[PDB]
């Protein structure tokens, strides 16, 4: 049946992309398998956790434009409003397709307005900024010329047109091609804007050896984002010859150091049928809200499992010694018997009273709305 | 042994910039409510208050100027003729 | 008993147990209920927000030094 709210948010990722599952169907049966899954939501703890998974998701299928039926994407969105989930939240992702179109109009638009990089090597997205992005904190990284160039010469394109508004250029989903001229051949790598820096950062050295510490400086990328960087480019999962070879071998990214050496595999190429290929292109992405961000909700996320539990036992608790007790009289002593846990709030305490309700654990009684039994 | 970008897909975030310039029309922080929404009441017409731009690049609230073209149709400030832009 | 964490309950009242990092949860139980009443069937561990496993061991669950085990009692048990 699925009980995780995440693995379900997991799910829909699996039907509305790309994947396998996706291709090996149909329309209507994803459309069903979809449907089914929005109903078991009305049984999951913080519904949250799967708009938090959910709308993640999409970006990465909005952005890098692999979203496999493109008329469910939309449609989902509604069957997503109907069951019942937040206002905000619905419209918020109607507002994300509504952005793609515009993008499409204004890129087709910029691409003309000008006949850096050749036409066709540039395509634009311009997206609202209270929809989409979420974690804002600053994310420093140096841009190589070609395209620290086009940023301004496009931030002044969107100037005639909507005068009052600013853009603010995300380099997280930021992605493009890059080709690589190896000793065996020339191969288009798909990246993201962290990873075009860190491998720029050779250009002016081919062949040299560049330690953890100077990429630090050569890049600019915050500590933690290198590491991760760099991992993603010496232990790319599923990729028979890596892109860089790095030194003192470890197991996580961890356990990188200011000595740790990098450089440019020149034995890099792809293989097809144990036949070495010369020509290749292959994809090396799939990130997310800043790492920092990822940290932060869980170390939250964790702790109101816990209120809910305690909370749900504390509930159940008070119940089992006395068997009779009023919605009053219990949220008084609610309060003492946690009283070195922390102090239950009345939502909280509110929703675990109704998922106590439907489990079977307490009834109401019919001589009083209020006033809760101990059931078995 | 050059990384040669071949194809790039920029990603901007849509965000409306700080203006700190009056409205010649209602005398008030463009940013700011007009002096109709400031003290009249709420309702089906207090509906939101954006800020205008013109063809002639200057830019008074929406609701200031609204109630500046039930009559006199040009702008006050470069008397040419009112001209939005989206 | 080379790592020492404790099994807070839902009074607050913690609990302190001496243990090694390859011990596992089933044990802890076991070691719970040689301190107090608690028998293994009424006692969910609890830690990170994250339910720990019988058949598994602290080390799993990243377990360390002073690290606090919140014991939440089963409701379906007594
Ligand atoms: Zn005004
Ligand atoms: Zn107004
Ligand atoms: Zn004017």
């Amino acid at each position: 049946e699925s009980k995780c709210p995440e693995e379900l948010a997991n799910y829909c990722d699996m039907l509305l992309r790309k994947t396998p599952l996706s291709k090996k169907l149909t329309s209507e049966e994803i459309e069903a398998k979809l449907k089914e899954v929005l109903k078991k939501l009305k049984y999951v703890q913080n519904k949250d956790v799967f708009m938090r998974y959910h709308k993640a998701h999409l970006t990465r299928r909005l952005i890098l434009d692999i979203s496999a039926d493109s008329e469910i994407e939309e449609n989902m969105v509604e069957w997503l409003r109907e069951v019942g989930m937040p206002a905000d939240y619905v419209n918020k992702l109607a507002r994300m397709f509504q952005d793609i179109k515009v993008s499409e109009d204004l890129n087709q638009a910029f691409k003309e307005m000008h006949k850096a990089l050749p036409a066709d090597s540039v395509n634009i997205k311009i997206l609202n900024a209270g929809a989409w992005s979420r974690s804002s904190e600053k994310v420093f990284v140096s841009l190589p010329t070609e395209l620290e160039d086009l940023i301004p010469e496009v931030e002044e394109f969107y100037k005639k047109n909507h005068s009052g508004r600013k853009l603010h250029w995300h380099h997280l989903m930021s992605n493009g091609i890059i080709t690589f001229k190896n000793e065996v051949g020339q191969y288009d790598l798909e990246v993201t804007t962290f990873q075009l820096a860190v491998l720029f950062a050779w250009n002016q050295r081919p062949r040299e050896k560049i330690s953890f510490e100077n990429l630090k400086l050569a890049t600019e990328l915050p500590d933690a984002e290198l590491r991760r960087t760099l991992w993603s480019l010496v232990a790319f999962p599923k990729l028979k010859r890596q892109v860089l070879l790095y030194e003192p071998q470890v197991n996580s990214p961890k356990d990188f150091t200011e000595g740790t050496l990098f450089s440019v595999n020149q034995e890099f190429s792809l293989i097809k049928n144990a036949k070495v290929q010369k020509r290749g292109k292959i994809n090396l992405i799939g990130r997310l809200q800043l790492t920092t961000e990822r940290m932060r909700e869980e170390e939250n996320e964790g702790i109101v499992q816990l209120r809910i539990l305690r909370t749900q036992e504390a509930i159940i608790q008070i119940m089992k010694m006395r068997k009779k007790i009023s919605n009053a009289q219990l949220q008084t002593e609610l309060v003492e018997i946690l009283k070195n846990m922390f102090l239950p709030q009345k939502k909280m305490i509110k929703e675990q009273i109704e998922w106590l309700i439907e489990h079977k654990y307490i009834r109401r009684d019919e001589s009083d709305i209020n006033t809760f039994i101990y059931m078995a | 042994k050059r990384f040669e970008v071949k194809k790039w897909n920029a990603v901007a975030l849509w965000a409306w910039d700080i203006v700190v310039d009056n409205c010649a029309i209602c005398r008030n922080h463009i940013m700011d409510l007009c002096i109709e929404c400031q003290a009249n009441q709420a309702s089906a017409t207090s509906e939101e208050c954006t800020v205008a731009w013109g063809v002639c690049n200057h830019a008074f609230h929406f609701h200031c100027i609204s109630r500046w073209l039930k009559t006199r149709q040009v702008c006050p400030l470069d008397n040419r003729e009112w001209e939005f832009q989206k | 008993g080379s790592m020492l964490i404790k099994v807070k309950t839902l009074t607050g009242k913690e609990i302190e147990i001496d243990i090694e990092p390859t011990d596992k949860v089933e044990r802890i139980k076991e070691r719970v209920e040689e301190k107090e009443g608690i028998p293994p069937q009424q006692q969910r561990l609890i830690y990170s927000g994250k339910q720990m496993n019988d058949e598994k061991t602290a080390a799993d669950y990243k377990i360390m030094g002073g690290s606090v085990l919140h014991l939440v009692l089963a409701l379906r048990g007594g």
